This record gives C-alpha cells, sequence and structure tokens, in this order.
C-alpha cells in the first residue's frame, strides 16, 4: 500500500543465521616436464632440452 | 589376472604388470622411487647448508 499518511513500523521482530561458503584456497600441484615425458630414459631428455 | 591375461597398462598406456614368460608368475610393474628434490638452505652469501 502506499499512501502520504501511512506508516507501517514494525511492532516484533526475529535474529535468522544464515550460511555463504567462500573458498579461500585449493590443492598445491608440481608437474615435471621430463617425467610426464617418460623417466629412466635420455631419449625424453635430449629431444626435450 | 586371468589365465589367459599377458600384460596390462595403466590409464597413461604404460606397462604396469607383466606375465612370467618361463614360468607361470604374476608380476606388477612398479617404476621406481621418485619425487621431488626439495632444498632448504638460506642465501649463497649466508652459509652452504
Amino acid at each position: 500500500a502506499y499512501s502520504n499518511n501511512s506508516i507501517a513500523i514494525p511492532t516484533n521482530f526475529t535474529i535468522s543465521v544464515t550460511t555463504e561458503i567462500l573458498p579461500v584456497s585449493m590443492t598445491k600441484t608440481s608437474v615435471d616436464c621430463t617425467m610426464y615425458i617418460c623417466g629412466d630414459s635420455t631419449e625424453c631428455s635430449n629431444l626435450l632440452l | 589376472f586371468l589365465p589367459f591375461q599377458q600384460f596390462g597398462r595403466d590409464i597413461a598406456d604404460t606397462t604396469d604388470a607383466v606375465r612370467d614368460p618361463q614360468t607361470l608368475e604374476i608380476l606388477d610393474i612398479t617404476p621406481c622411487s621418485f619425487g621431488g628434490v626439495s632444498v632448504i638452505t638460506p642465501g649463497t652469501n649466508t652459509s652452504n647448508q
């Protein structure tokens, strides 16, 4: 409702608790280039350098 | 392993298992141990530890 001489004031209240879930950090990962090509072989290292 | 299965590979297409060509024995291929080498050292002008 909309009126100039009318006003609404709350006579009672309530305490509501909500939840927002915010991420902070992710999982730390490190990938090797040589072992991702192959290990225990010099062919991957000479051709990769 | 089933009696007729010779070898197998992992999701990376590298061979993780093999059957004994002489006797009947079943062996998994586990790559040699590795990881990254992490160096905890102070500055070069501090010490060599």
